């Protein structure tokens, strides 16, 4: 049955002036009476979706608020679901053209109840096992990422020889900047339900791949980059590839960077082209290009390397590249410092990055990293070690579904600034060496309550793609300079008559299903 | 003859055709011509 | 009474196992009576548009209230901020009497912009506003340059006896303007917004009285030209005092400069005291006595008096030869050879000089609104407006200002249109003295409702001004918008309420006392 | 009998509601392209049904090879007058980095002759990415100045709506995809009017040739912002131009660094503070190098003592622009800055919530129907809002803008929704007809054809509108293909 | 309910209606000039009635000479708050040609101190052409900052009624006219606001001054832009110096060639990338060559250095622009481009279905009432679109624009369609009458006097209203004058 409640505005007895009192009003409780309770639409709403995120939007179910967990626990909050949908494609190495009957790939992915972020890509053209030193050139890589930012636009990103992949944001969220000028966030926050569907982009008949998904969770125990004065030390990367349609033997791109140091507009200083550069606020850009090109920029602040002083505050240093094969590449980078030394450095372009260890006349801002342990990324690693989950054929099910749910806590904790990082990741046989010093690495706020889920594709017709329509729900309290406390407003109302089921259902099943059952 | 959204017109326009015309009332149907309805 | 629920497949409509849309019209709780069935955010809105502030504590508000019923917008996201600012006299005007029965004036200028709330200035004397008081008070709120740094809520002084802030509304402001991290959405309606001028008054010495009146404004786009290799600016010296330090000693200068890059202006050879902006033309708040000298590295090419003055490389000095204490003459010198010094006479506490520089800067085009202030005469307003109210704050413990659709029968979706820098004309104003480049407010000027002011009089230094406002702002989110995850479907039309309310409003005075809140 | 419209209500009713199936369920009829708002003594109302098949940039429409090779086609419907959409487009599977969106944008800022695109050909803006302008024909058909010279005071778009079939045969159908109608207005940023001298500025977007040696030949698209056409022509080296038809001066030319074309100035020009050439002065343009990625184009001015322009652009990324000055007089014209509907298939989904996407296969292709989105009723865009399509979006920064009358020129409806279709991993070997019902109502100020077929506006039928637009507000405009 | 509305809103009713017959029908009942769609909450609502006496350029007003010659004079009537009309004519009947036509117009936005022709009085502007302005007294009153200031926040017509009787006497009552109405928006090209310089540009209109030898002398206005008034008066030669009550500088005088006028310059000059005047010179403007078809000119200064000036100008058609700087400052003041309302009565009929034409003896005259046909409701039109209109329109060179703040500059609304009337056949002996019931309604911010009589906005009066536009819809805006 119907019922529609209304919490006053005043308290029993208070003597309220006109002017003053409270300033919010409550929205109006509507509740669906039933025979033993009477929840709010903004419970079952989310109910649902945090069951079915999507099916249960698709169906009809998504109540009110539902981006709002009913556990009484808040008395403010902000509710907001995200439903951003990217079509995770095959990489390119050339318009190397393509037969039906051939090529195809292996595509990847990693899904985090992370704040800000949404989920990280992965893929091998040529359709590769994932070797060790595969795996450890890409962690190595994610987390030696400077301004994280920089590849927010979803787009692929190679790393390994024929490896690829991408991080794709909560649009909305990522929208939200981070230590920027004026700009910070919420205070806490807890996702209220979050899945995924790979929607399985495929021609009728090459229907050919398959992926298997399952949820693990990771929790991110943090490590601290230590501030400092004087000089901040930290170290500057400088990985390898070969751009596309780019004579790999003789035309190398480059992601060179150094970690405390200020983003310094990188310039083209002689010979062809191929520069890129980065808005974030740590010098990072990507070049590519004949081996005797040179670029550079101001230093902005006092570089010391190799133990010898390498730059000041004006100096212009300058990169280029002693030798560069279609593997290999030697480069150097000149300081316009008087009687300084100069750093030749090679590093193997398909993997690895060359980290020379810096000490930078800045000052840093203590900012810990996340030490999350990176979920698998094996394909039979999964099946064995995590038995709740669920393979299929893409031909017989239009993809696949996940659904994650508070799996690191019984009840749903706000999990709070407590575990905010640019997380780098931990994985069974990786060297901590390949680790770039300073703040670099995906930023954001994990979901300390989450599931986090992978979800492997193999066997996918390079002309098959994969749309990732997801439901990131959220609640968190605003606090300051937010451009929502206006969408905050009184909390869900404890409905654990109701969220009980919703844990005990969860768990009760996968966190996997069929793209065709959402 | 397969445009559904424009059945989802006819509809509303044939009920609209002998209905009171209160604007109250075109929200009526409008809402019927999407085919909603009073839950419980 | 009942809850209606529309489906996500249109009769017919046959989705595959992911297609259709991903949102769910959230449900409908419209009410019923004999002849309507407004839902609770129609109903909710309709006493919001009309008695924000009560409608609120007067438990009448709920549903999509920060949502206009007119069935509009597809989708639109919505809300409302309700900001409390507390004006309070800005001098410290020290008395020696056990009652220094001081009193002082203010008024607010209320406008139905996206990111601004309202405007005020007041005088710590009690004094009425002169024609050129006034004036400058305009050209002042014209030459503001980084003007965001100023939504700190932050009292500024222009006049003598006048200062004025500004205040924004804490979330749109808190959107940027710039084309890296945040930008606008691609328009909205003010949906409603009132504001309660609350008198906070010692019960002692609760002196003084109020007018409101509603004025409505349409903003007038009057452009500035993008510029490529050079772009034309004006270099602003707004002579005034330090608010506590000697007059015939010591001034207090804001130096920013029109379409210049923002460059730290570190004071080198005087004896100190510098405050530069961060916004993204160079600005400086600065107070010194004359020996005194900021610097800065000129971020671009720089002419004047037709000769070249500075360039990139180029460091520029700025000192004051003499400091009256009510008049000042002031220097800018460059490192580049072969230039020539700089000098004129200000007014500390009058108008801004200026000074017809260039800057080796390509210039984006933005446009400049032509915003007529609205009455902004003690006895004006009274004057050019019928239905205004007014009381003494004594008995209307303050003042309750109920915007509305004011200049358009219906909603329209005030956007992009009418945004820019805020520049306001007035009679007997002259706007030779109008700052050339993009400076003064930039904003979003609902062009719909009724801008509006109210002026307090004859109050105590000690009584202050608590402003509740509810702004309700109602927009279609585009990209990058760290709101469009707030949208749903827009209002359904319920004409039948809306209409009355137009009525109510029309009918009405947008103006009453914060007992009637 | 509660209310009785007159045809030309309900054709248009069932139009501004489903364009397609109005027509197709012969339920439009009556001169439907007037709204019933009872507004106009007179008016022209009308019709163009464009269908234009949206084949992958570098594609044979003869014999289309069955690839199986991807492509990304965005299409962004505006309610302009004569501007039916734009198409983006990327023949690589590549996203769209801000680099790349940046690009193209400024490209769209930057198009000297935006008729001379007309055409909707494509226009490689970036390595992968390509667009075009598809355009409402016969309103763009009205030749601007005109020879019959046809002008009209004010218009209204009365329903856009178009569908975006998805053309593929079943070997490859492989394609998904999500439209969702976003409002945007346009803020008249002025071009100035100038005297003796008029400021204005060089853009050159370089970029390869399709099968042509993406290092040994490039091509680019030199143009002059308030700079008087003129006409071009190789003199010595490599074939390859193509002169453009506009009042202002752009051409599009192919070869090496050999290869130098020329033309003599329509009038004076000053560069880099200095007379660059005047009136007689027959300038050349030329390449110093030449390369995959970059080339440095340089302008030999006949003028003497007249310094040379050298510059290097990345082919394939934005427009070196030098600032200039042309000794003409210039009008004082309108540019219009205009959000761009959010690029990405997410930037989409998060930020508007009535959308709806779907698998190309099970939904023959996309319809979108815009709707009166702004004003709660139809005004009448006029004169009001017409100029020079300059746009922005997050990031975009307008560093790299044209300072002359560039961009789409035409008069953007006011009160419309403008809408974004985007399909991802659409074949190759696939393509989409695009047939749109778009409508306007306008009137006539000058002509000597149009002002035949003016008759009366509709005649005020409230409750039928009042529906329409409640079934607007109400649905998504954004449909499966299969319910035009 | 009975559906009463208020006796004042049924005034407004037949005045919106029929604002002449209105008030003759005593139909006029209550504050009529207000809009009952009850959106104001306050609001002042005035009506201006002022008449003109429109004689033919030439003939006097004190004898009537019987001529049995005839004159084609037109009206463009346009929504503008003070601006009541314009209205041109040509002495010999003819036709107006595109010089004639583009020369008028070119005047018009080149129309300096426009204020200057607040005197219903003409002004030759081509071989047999004349022009004038008519400005609605009460509200042109509204001095714009000056001694005098009171002002209005916005506005909207509520109403306009012209009807141009056909005074003319029975003996040579011949002739006919054609009107009809055309909705036209303006767009506001802005006039960048400088500082230490301005451009501008200098104007010089040339043609001979009725009653002095054709080929011997010549009646000429040349104004300056940015130049702020300066007061010329006669140097050396034969008399004829009109200067202007106007803000910026701009003079009528007629001469000899050797005939010497001169004034000092209240601001730097500058003139072919070379300087001029100082503050302080003594410039000295004078012709070389009189022809009573051409007509050379050159103006020089006391400036030490100070090269001439020199250029020619057809006499009767169009002006000398001379690119100019100014060493004073600029407003941001724009221009307001406003398409030309068919000026001939050729289009007019291939354009406006809903016009009408009558001869003038049967129909005494012409009737026209103006009503909202830009958008569907009584908008406000407020400073959004105000600003000095320069309109543009087919054929029409932007080139003649002058380069300052020209034309007649006032506000427009945004809603009501603008009309004009073209009369043929009518005889010299012939004046046309026009009556004007205008009337307004907006709200004031700032003033002394107009405050005191601003009451409540209408009640929305929704009914009336509503059937109100429906008529005026299905009706020609034009009418046989006696039909008022
Ligand atoms: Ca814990
Ligand atoms: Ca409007």
């Amino acid at each position: 049955e119907q019922a529609t409640i209304l919490k006053p505005q005043l308290l029993p007895g208070e003597s309220v002036a006109p002017s003053g009192g409270r300033g919010t009003m409550d929205p109006p409780v509507h509740e669906i009476c039933a025979q033993s309770i009477d929840p709010s639409e903004g419970a079952v709403g989310w109910f649902y979706k945090y069951m079915d995120p999507a099916g249960a939007v698709e169906s009809g179910k998504a109540l009110g608020e539902f981006s709002k967990v009913p556990d009484g626990l808040l008395r403010y909050s902000v509710d907001a679901e995200q439903r951003p949908i990217v079509t995770i494609e095959c990489p390119t190495v050339s318009e190397s053209d393509l037969p039906l009957d051939g090529k195809l790939w292996r595509v990847s992915f990693i899904s985090f109840p992370a704040f800000r972020l949404n989920f990280i890509a992965l893929a091998n053209i040529n359709n590769e096992a994932l070797t060790l030193e595969t795996r450890n050139t890409f962690i190595q890589t994610l987390n030696n990422i400077t301004n994280w930012r920089d590849l927010g636009t979803g787009q692929w990103a190679q790393f390994a020889p024929g490896w690829y992949y991408s991080i794709y944001v909560l649009p909305n969220t990522y929208a939200m900047a981070e230590i920027g000028d004026r700009t910070d966030s919420v205070t806490q926050f807890r996702k209220v339900y979050k899945g995924i569907t790979f929607e399985f982009n495929a021609p009728t008949l090459i229907d050919q791949g398959w992926w298997v998904g399952a949820h693990i969770p990771v929790k991110p125990q943090s490590e601290t980059i230590p501030a400092a004065e004087r000089f901040s030390a930290g170290s500057m990367t400088v990985s390898a590839s070969n751009a596309i349609f780019q004579p790999s033997n003789t035309v190398a791109r480059i992601v060179w960077s150094i970690t405390p140091l200020p983003v310094a507009t990188v310039a083209l200083t002689t010979g062809t082209g191929g520069t890129n550069n980065t808005s974030g606020k740590f010098f990072s850009v990507e070049i590519d290009g004949n081996v005797n090109s040179v670029w550079t920029f101001t230093a902005p602040a006092s570089i010391l390397a190799e133990g010898e002083p390498f730059a000041e505050e004006g100096d212009t240093t300058s990169f280029s590249m002693t030798t560069i094969t279609a593997d290999t590449v030697v480069y150097s980078v000149s300081s316009s410092l008087t009687g300084s030394s100069v750093i030749v450095r090679g590093v193997t372009k398909g993997s690895g990055v060359s980290i020379t260890p810096v000490t930078v006349g800045i000052d840093t801002e203590a900012v810990n990293r996340l030490s999350i342990e990176m979920p698998a990324l094996t394909t039979e690693e999964v099946t064995t070690n995590v038995p709740k989950y669920e393979q299929f054929l893409c031909k017989e099910s239009g993809g696949a579904y996940i659904v994650h749910y508070k799996m690191n806590n019984p009840v749903f904790e706000m999990t709070g600034e407590e575990n905010f990082g640019g997380f780098q990741f931990h994985y069974p046989g990786y060297d901590p060496e390949n680790n770039a010093l300073g703040l670099r690495g995906i930023v954001d706020t994990f979901e300390n309550n989450f599931s986090s889920a992978v979800v492997h594709f193999w066997g996918i017709s390079q002309s098959a793609t994969i749309v990732c329509k997801t439901y990131d729900g959220w609640e968190g309290t605003t606090n300051a300079g937010s451009t929502v406390g206006q969408f905050a407003h009184t909390g869900a109302e404890e409905e654990d008559e109701v969220v009980q089921l919703a844990n005990r259902l969860q768990m009760e099943l996968t966190g996997v299903y069929q793209a065709d059952d959402n | 003859f397969a445009g559904t959204v424009s059945a989802l017109a006819s509809i509303g326009l044939g009920l609209l055709g002998k209905s009171s015309a209160t604007p109250s009332v075109i929200k009526g149907i409008a809402q019927q011509a999407v085919g909603a309805v009073q839950a419980n």
